[PDB]
């Protein structure tokens, strides 16, 4: 049959499933390269921030993950 | 329905000093992202095969070891006496070979580098056997973990994990199917003596003392145990064997407890056991293994 | 001639930079949306069953496609 | 004594209750959730807002997802107190909503009197009618400011919020056509209001900001979101005057899974009007008195529960010639649907059917799937529109089967149906999985 | 600017809010559903429908699960604006449920009212009386079609429903009487309505049919519901004429996990007066004019909200001799319970006492297991009755534990516990798990 | 029948019925923890009266408390419409304490802010049953009131205060009694002759658990999230003639806030958030001669006709940058509400919502003032041009003006309800943020 619909539709699930697979990557790159970027913690005056160095130094919430 | 739903018990379990100390010395941890429905994981012409009827089924390098029966843990919960092997929170729907009976997770990977998080079934189901009765639900609170490590040189790290509360009993490891050409199997035993060939039973039992284990036609796999979970506060005569079961089936476990002893308790957390996989021709394999 | 838009280069504003997915983006919308059709179809409830339509006259071939989803029932 | 003397009776019915215990209901557990913020942006208006005038808004990438939308409007009254009925929600005509220029959703004055009138309920469309009409006995002059919530998937829960921030390459736009004509604003009836002022209007946007962790997920990954959407096209009523209950066969043109179907019988030229009017407090202007008429509506008090004055005497649904329920009277779509599967109340003339469990909620429970169904017809019965309406006596003494003679002026038939479909977000660009 | 300044506002405070998301707000997954239709069909009644008969009805196996039920009465009214008070549910006067040949559950009439009165709780109890009565002043001879649904433990939620295919082995009936005297239909008063037609009724029984493979495994698989049921007897009431406020203790006889027990304090010569009569607007027929009488209610407004005219002063609820609490005055069972419980407004006359949290709901939350408690005891403290209920100064002139001479009339006390059973269904056959 | 429905089975279907989770028609209930549930008695320590403070502690006598309901008898010396939450009015504040350290404070105009915008048509109706008299009781007539308390334990069990796990510290409420509380012993400012003084008792609801988890519940130690209340009051400028007033009240707030309201009212009349003018229900005797704009016909004093208000505008400023751009005050009395509760604010209350349901307990969304410079509330008032007894002008005017006698409501309260945790551990309890 022509089946109109099943071809649209593999060919929409082939595009669906690299590109998802893609955004999947392109997210754990990002977590994966912030947490090396500020690999610390906060301290009392920055509790949640990421802080670039050991110490305060570098601190901002523009940029937290977990 | 008590046959398909999915379900939990909260219990109360607040015990000091009575608690042994298992040491829970692997873990898993994972930096990878998720995937849909299906894992097809290759390097170095290594091949891992997860078809979605459940996690994992075959593997090989040009050829294939079985249909069903794939890597697997499995976690027998305390028995009454060793009597039978009723309440088994076993990863793989292994009874239905079809129907992947069994709620997941996460499905993570990266290329070369498949996760996994999963829960159980139960492979009796709602049933009575003999005269002891089991569960409920189909599903039980223990979760497993799978993580495969391809490494670039034909070794591929093999972890998994149970997590269970006050355990006392038999946990699987692992069980594997190799093809029945196989009639060369031999081990390393640690005293670095020598490989020893035991084909005169086919009911062999590793304990300790066997090193590695790798078996062939001629074309060889090799399995050398990396870290296993042992009382290592104290170290006490505590009921913790590590062994293989090698026949025809071939199973990898470690036992927790006998099924009564005097009273303990074990903190029912997090468990791994990391296993080395690794493949080639016996000559790779043996040469890979005797740099020990 | 594209040297005008932007110049990604050693530096970024915070990681607030998503401009990568136009190509993409126009692929699939263009694929996207299903044509599910009835306009010839069973009016009963069971599933009566389907005869592939090959197409093996030489003149008047019917485009309807018949339908896929219809369960047994009875 | 006291509550030890109940815990110490424990028994068997209690084991199937109380043994191996789940939950306690004394010491709770709160999720933790996405760090966010969220504010209303007044956004601009394509196009010169006056009635009758159809204008339009792109809502701005100020933000990161969006939500609740309010269209405000300033109006001043031309007549007294009575003399509107919702008259921001009938300005508010035609509002088409479309995603990188595909249109998934249009809603129209009289749906959202029709979604009033069978979702919302008790003081929350008290306050709905605060915010769109007079409530006050206010006179002529008044200047009063007047918000319409729009209802659109997005609108009613954050769940569904409108991903913006991963729609970097198509637009999201609100087309607006405004009514040339609302009562007691700029016609009274037919007769136009001298001096009546041009409308004010503005959209605010409540605009939701992510922290980085989850913009950017929500940025880099496609979306599926299962959405609502109205289908609608309006017909016309065959209401009998006399002598005759008519039967009319209507042809429904709904084709996606189907969470429910309403209707109702209006007179256009008053807008919300769904029954007869007649002699009675309520039901026209100066009713209960000797100024009563009963061809103009005491305006505020369209609304009215007493079906005595509607046109529908039964319905039933037909599905591909075979009917899908056996014939019921018109009083069970206007009151025990709606008891079943909304739970609020339905004024007379407003009727629906679901094919859901609960088609007020977000997560599907059961549906129509009319993209395989041939022939979907609405047949309908009427009343026999005999009872002189200035007559209280017959109109309030009467039964099921007879109406109004002044219900014939119900000349428009509008058929709603709300289904769900599927609204695609990929690469900065989205659109609906299904059409027809 | 904007909600930026908000979202980065971040400090210790927010680590147990914002701190390790789990949910996300606006990205909502919906759950994938077992498919379904709902119908709606008529049963067949076997006998005589007709005032005072009694009729049963087999519900056919048109389904797989029932849900709701309706059952529609067509009546024709006596009497005209307020003579009247919800004759569609006063007619249906008890509903027996039994499944396989044992009695389930059983309501009556006045539990329909004190339910109604209780527990339905907005405009769904407007709704419900646009659907049990004459609610737009409608005058002698009106006739109108009337919706009076059952409230069994599967009518209230799909999740309860009957499931008929696992019962293949026997049938489920109901077992309808109806009232010989209905107020404002056939009598008014005492006095007959010489004329009055006799009700039309058809019993509506809402099916689900299910897929193919539900149907397998709901046939096949043994099931358990967990389920509500009503006990009642009746007792009379104690009230006192003069100088003396009367102490009565009644003994109860109830037997398994109960949710709540309410009570009221009826006057058994007309449906649903649970009030003392009173010359003050809406409390007795010709209220606030020459002609008022307080032996005759005005019976659209036969529920108030004055405490004055609630006979009960104070209550206790003893379990084996020992008291559960300490005694409450009547205002605390009427209003400050189901304040917290419930979440509506309670009558006067009717009061409640609950176990539960929430007894509303089907999860259950707290129960009292008499199954386990050899007595129990009602104590109650009645008001002095020695207000002239003629006197609006005196009505609405007084202190709280005294009340009207009429409050004597409120003879008949109706005693109701709502428990927790369970319905086993195995084989093909049901009954329930639990006796007494 | 229906089974024409399912045979109608499609693509669309997919998403919908294919590879099922939920089954809707047989429902799965969970077992809970056995409990019993009865409120006992408190002791009142101090005189109850007009005008006096007193106290009680709260007796162990179980394992958790949830609601506590306090009642009053009052004896009224007016008419009907002569009172308006009289209960409400008398309960002047309630202080929380537990373990020496204050948890929360209410006051009585919290009350009925709270009720104005949180309660529901049903329970609103309730709640006033409770708390006024409905039916138009006369002079002399007696009746008991009850007066839930709102603190964070009271309406959610989840939340019950462990006595349990608190054998160190008390739990105490303080209560302020009003010295005037109009209808029962003040007409207006003037004193009532003979009125009574009050009669008060609080009743707590003890909850009794099972053994297994009241063993779990003495030994662990227990983080509860719960909520107070943050306030302070002000004094308006509201203009009667050539000027829009328009004041920058700073907000003295320092926990992560899920909401802040607000009303504007007249001291001297309790719970009057608008003008009073000569249209119906807006001011004793309206309609005819007699009819007064200087008192209310208290019982009607609750409108929702806003043109008696005097908010023009609102906006809350964060560190000197607008947190939304300006808008007019009906947003934040119908717009607000109906976003954030979904029931009906009546004129003169106002709320604008940092969390998205504050109406429910599950946090969704805060604002933190503790990690802030400067937070204000701009309020922009209309001109109170417009003469109270003309209802051509009262009921017929511009959005920008309202009428004159609302010059009177000079007293503007501002309310905050936060999250914070409530720690306890070894029988002693206590705050984690302070």
């Amino acid at each position: 049959w022509f089946s109109r619909d099943l071809n649209y539709g593999k060919a929409n699930s082939k595009i669906w499933n690299a590109t998802v697979a893609k955004g999947l990557k392109g997210i754990a790159n990002e977590n994966a390269e912030i947490r090396k970027m500020y690999p610390y913690l906060g301290y009392g005056d920055f509790t949640g921030a990421i802080c670039k160095g050991p110490n305060n130094q570098g601190c901002t919430y523009y940029a937290n993950y977990t | 329905k008590f046959f398909k739903n999915g379900n939990v018990m909260y219990t109360c379990n607040t015990f000091s000093l009575n608690v042994p100390v298992n040491n829970s010395i692997a873990t898993i941890d994972f930096a990878e992202h998720v995937n849909g429905a299906v894992f097809k994981i290759e390097y170095n012409r290594v091949n891992f095969i997860a078809p979605s009827l459940y996690p994992i089924s075959g593997l090989g390098t040009a050829v294939v070891f079985d249909l069903q029966k794939g890597e697997k843990a499995s976690q027998r919960k305390i028995t009454e006496f060793g009597n039978k092997d009723i309440r088994i929170a076993d990863e793989i729907s292994d009874i239905a070979a079809d129907d992947h009976s069994v709620l997941i997770t996460t499905k993570l990977m990266s290329e070369s580098t498949p996760g996994e998080l999963s829960r159980d079934v139960v492979l009796n189901g709602e049933i009575a056997t003999g005269r002891i009765n089991m569960n409920t639900g189909f599903v039980s609170d223990i979760i497993h973990t799978k993580k495969i490590s391809i490494i670039d040189d034909g070794i591929v790290d093999y972890y998994v994990k149970i997590n269970v509360p006050a355990k006392y009993s038999h946990g699987i490891v692992e069980v594997v199917s190799g093809t029945f050409l196989n009639d060369i199997m031999i081990h390393l035993v640690r005293n670095k003596n020598k490989w020893a060939l035991m084909d005169s039973k086919m009911y062999i039992v590793n304990n300790t003392n066997g090193f590695v284990i790798a078996k062939n036609p001629d074309t060889a796999m090799g399995v050398s145990l990396l870290e296993w979970p042992r009382g290592a506060v104290v170290f006490p005569p505590y009921y913790n064997f590590k062994k293989f079961k090698n026949v025809n089936k071939w199973s990898i476990s470690q036992q927790i407890a006998s099924c009564v002893n005097t009273s303990v308790k074990i903190p029912g957390g997090e468990y791994s056991w990391k296993i080395r996989l690794f493949f080639g021709p016996i000559w790779q394999v043996q040469e890979s293994i005797n740099s020990v | 001639k594209p040297s005008p838009e932007a110049a990604d280069f050693a530096q970024f504003a915070p990681k607030n930079l998503q401009a990568q997915n136009f190509l993409t983006a126009t692929q699939w919308i263009g694929v996207n949306t299903q044509g599910s059709s009835l306009k010839n179809a069973n009016y009963d409830l069971r599933a009566d069953p389907i005869i592939p339509k090959a197409d093996v006259g030489p003149w008047m071939m019917s485009s309807v496609d018949p339908n896929i989803y219809q369960k047994p029932l009875f | 004594a006291g509550g030890l003397s109940q815990l110490v009776a424990y028994g068997a019915q209690d084991v199937y209750l109380t043994g191996n215990p789940q939950i306690t209901f004394f010491k709770t557990v709160y999720r933790r959730y996405t760090n966010f913020a969220i504010e209303s942006i007044q956004q601009t208006i394509n196009g010169s807002v006056g009635f009758g005038n159809k204008v339009s808004t792109q809502i701005s990438r100020n933000g990161d997802l969006i939500t609740d939308i309010v269209v405000e409007f300033v109006l001043t009254k031309g007549g007294n107190g009575g003399t509107t009925y919702y008259p921001a929600e009938e300005l508010l005509q035609d509002v088409e909503l479309e995603i990188g220029g595909q249109r998934i959703d249009k809603h129209y004055n009289d749906w959202f009197r029709t979604y009033d009138a069978l979702f919302r309920m008790n003081d929350d469309r008290y306050n709905y009618r605060r915010m769109t009409d007079w409530v006050n006995n206010e006179l002529v002059g008044a200047q009063k400011r007047f918000y319409v919530p729009l209802i659109f998937f997005f609108n009613q829960t954050p769940g569904l919020a409108l991903p913006l921030i991963a729609l970097q390459y198509h637009e999201v736009k609100l087309y607006f056509t405004l009514a040339s004509q609302v009562q007691g604003v700029n016609y009274n009836g037919s007769s136009a209001i001298a001096g009546a002022a041009q409308p004010t209007m503005s959209v605010w946007v409540d605009y939701i900001f992510l922290d980085t962790q989850e913009r950017t997920r929500f940025a880099q990954l496609p979306h599926e979101y299962l959405i609502e959407q109205l289908q609608f096209t309006g017909s016309e009523t065959a209401t009998p005057s006399a002598t005759t209950q008519a039967s009319q066969n209507i042809r429904l043109n709904f084709n996606h899974p189907t969470k429910y179907l309403a209707w109702n019988f209006n007179n256009p030229t008053n807008y919300g009007q769904y029954t007869a009017l007649a002699n009675i407090p309520g039901a026209c202007s100066g009713a209960g008195t000797a100024a009563a008429t009963v061809t103009t509506p005491d305006y505020g008090n369209t609304g009215t529960y007493n079906e005595q004055l509607a046109v529908l005497d039964s319905a039933k649904i037909q599905l591909n010639g075979q009917d899908r329920f056996a014939t019921r009277k018109g009083s069970y779509f206007n009151k025990v649907q709606p008891y079943q599967s909304i739970g609020g109340v339905t004024p007379a003339g407003v009727y629906l059917y679901s094919f859901a469990l609960k088609p007020a909620g977000r997560q599907p429970s059961g549906t129509c799937n009319f993209s395989r169904i041939d022939n979907a017809t609405l047949s309908l019965t009427y009343k026999t529109c005999s009872i002189d309406a200035t007559s209280p006596a017959a109109v309030l003494g009467n039964t099921e089967t007879v109406t109004a003679n002044t219900a014939t002026l119900l000349t428009a038939l509008n058929i709603y149906a709300k289904n769900y479909n599927v609204l695609r977000i990929m690469s900065g660009m989205g659109g609906l999985a299904y059409a027809n």
